[PDB]
């Protein structure tokens, strides 16, 4: 039912539902697939911050903290840094999680010297 | 052996127990400042500190003290270093 | 008692008899009484057998079945048979092949045990003392990814963290225990990571402090973020700029509960009052008189009026005063008309007392 109702409304919201409900019940093989036809779906069209701070949770329950940088970088390098704080957020969280020092400190310094520079403008 | 998580139902385990570290009550620290937040006219006598602002530079200052004592140790040695050679000099 | 064979037999029927989910008075106390009679008696392993068949048992509550696994630990300790202890715990921790909830009533008593907070620290407990860190370590890993840790046991983990001196592992585990709980409980869990934190490596790499005390800030309720302000600020005051100190002391003002916001506007202006004092708190004082309340704003007018009377700026000041008036019924307010008469004495002169008198009957009237 989950997959008729997403082919009538398309909307980000609905995917997360989906992607969410098999996640709970550990057939994380299917959710995946949720995740990954998700952003080959909306990628081209739009980018939503929401999805992939809900896809880099699963990444991180799966511990793939090398696939969940992949996908903030390719978030970042996107989306307005003014509109993704809340993707930093996470991010600086996450990497202090898992991150080294050194790693946590280099995006909260670029962050920062984002915000210095928009002071300076 | 030491224990510091569980709440053993023996007695006898419980003094093996480590005495775990109390906080401070921050609000005591805090008091301060909230006997400061009496409200009143601060310029209770005319005290020039008070009337006439400060230099905004002595923090400024404060955190440049810090390099300015790294920079004293080298101006020491270097005001050393010419004391030295001029009085070498002036030895004869 | 005096009588082992009838104390004995009794034993066996009340576990007969006595249903859990009827019984008045906890089950594993029964069990536990049983045991230590044969544990009193040097029986050990019959005492063992018992606690084997406790364990089977699916009582009314997990608690009940989780105390029983404590005295199978604890009798052990007691004997000093540390590493049966640990097989038992090892046991009792050991996960159903689902990843079952701690509250699900159809699931048996046994699969539930997995989750508990009691047998999960006293394992914990045990692997600190007898067995190696990374091990002891892993133990806080399996409880912070299921969910079981409270703060205290975080501070417990960040203190062991720092006696192998790992600290950046104890910043991260500050970090976690902060991911996963809700206000109000995170605010102790900050004071006590900043408190760590501010001593060693607040002296060496200031600014991630900062930014750690903004996201501290996030969401909390007043009473805390009162504390947090003031904190914050200090830290401005020791190792930032001062300007930015103020800033936070504006959001103290806006944040808090109202009766203290009060008090914090008398901080905002004491903490300005030396270096920005003059310039600064005459924003303060205006905006304060415009937001609070009657009372507090006759007193905020009062002491600006008379802030601006030291200055000399005797026409603002006397402006201050009309507007104050208005709040000032001659009848009662008394004192504020001849605190003023005091101002028209000393500074003014014998007309502008007139002129205050012109203002109080006046305003008398309406």
């Amino acid at each position: 039912i989950y997959e008729r109702f997403v082919l009538v409304h398309p909307d980000v919201k609905n995917w997360i539902k989906y992607a969410r409900f098999e996640e709970k019940h550990a057939y994380f093989a299917h959710a995946r697939k949720v995740y990954e036809r998700a952003v080959e779906f909306f990628g081209d069209e739009h980018m939503d911050e929401h999805l992939y701070v809900a896809f880099a949770k699963f990444e991180e329950n799966q511990k793939e903290f090398e696939r969940v940088r992949v996908i903030y970088k390719y978030a970042l390098d996107r989306i307005s840094k003014q509109d993704a704080q809340e993707l930093f957020k996470n991010y600086t969280i996450f990497e202090k999680k898992f991150g080294d020092r050194r790693g946590i400190e280099d995006i909260i310094v670029s962050k920062r010297r984002f915000q210095y520079e928009e002071e300076v403008k | 052996l030491r224990l510091r998580n569980y709440v053993p139902e023996d007695e006898d385990l419980k003094k093996r127990r480590v005495p775990q570290a109390k906080p401070v009550a921050v609000e005591e620290k805090v008091k301060e400042q909230l006997e400061a937040a009496k409200p009143e006219p601060v310029i209770e006598e005319v005290d020039l500190a008070n009337l006439a602002p400060r230099k905004p530079d002595w923090d400024l200052k404060r955190d440049v003290a810090k390099k300015l004592e790294k920079l004293k140790k080298r101006t020491q040695r270097a005001i050393a270093e010419l004391i030295r050679e001029r009085l070498k000099g002036q030895e004869d | 008692q005096g009588r082992p064979r009838e104390i004995i037999n009794t034993y066996t029927e009340a576990v007969q008899t006595v249903d859990p989910f009827k019984a008045t008075g906890k089950p594993h106390t029964l069990w536990v009484a049983f045991a230590k009679f044969y544990e009193d008696n040097g029986q050990l392993d019959d005492a063992r057998v018992i606690l084997e068949k406790a364990t089977k048992v699916n009582f009314k509550q997990v608690d009940d079945l989780a105390s029983v696994w404590c005295q199978c630990g604890e009798l052990e300790l007691r004997h000093e048979n540390y590493d049966e202890a640990l097989r038992l715990l090892r046991k009792a921790t050991a996960l159903p092949a689902r990843r079952a909830e701690y509250f699900d009533g159809s699931e048996p008593v046994q699969n539930r045990v997995y989750k508990s907070l009691k047998v999960w620290s006293m394992l914990a407990d045990l692997e600190e003392s007898l067995g190696t860190f990374q091990s002891t370590k892993a133990v806080y890993d399996r409880i912070l990814d299921l969910r079981i840790a409270t703060p205290q046991i975080v501070i417990n983990y960040a203190m062991f963290l720092e006696e192998h001196k790992y600290f950046e592992e104890s910043f991260k585990a500050y970090e976690r225990g902060i991911s996963l709980f809700k206000w109000p409980n995170v605010s102790d869990i900050w004071s006590t990571y900043l408190t760590k934190f501010i001593a060693r490596y607040g002296g060496r790499k200031l600014e991630r402090a900062r930014d750690l005390f903004e996201q501290a800030l996030d969401g909390c309720p007043p009473k805390y973020a009162k504390t947090l302000y003031l904190l914050y600020a200090q830290l401005e005051e020791e190792w930032g700029l001062a300007r930015h100190a103020m800033a936070v002391y504006e959001r103290a003002t806006r944040a808090v509960e109202p009766a203290q916001q009060y008090d914090m506007f008398n901080i905002y202006i004491k903490r300005a009052a030396e270096i920005y004092g003059v310039t600064h708190t005459r924003g303060i004082y205006q905006k304060a008189i415009e937001v609070l309340s009657d009372e507090h704003a006759r007193e905020m007018c009062l002491r600006f009026a008379d802030m601006e009377c030291k200055l000399g700026e005797i026409d603002r000041a006397r402006a201050i005063y009309s507007f104050c008036s208005q709040i000032c019924d001659p009848r009662t307010t008394g004192a504020f008309w001849q605190t003023w008469k005091d101002f028209e004495v000393r500074h003014g002169n014998e007309d502008t007392i007139k002129e205050m008198l012109r203002i109080r009957r006046s305003v008398q009237a309406t």
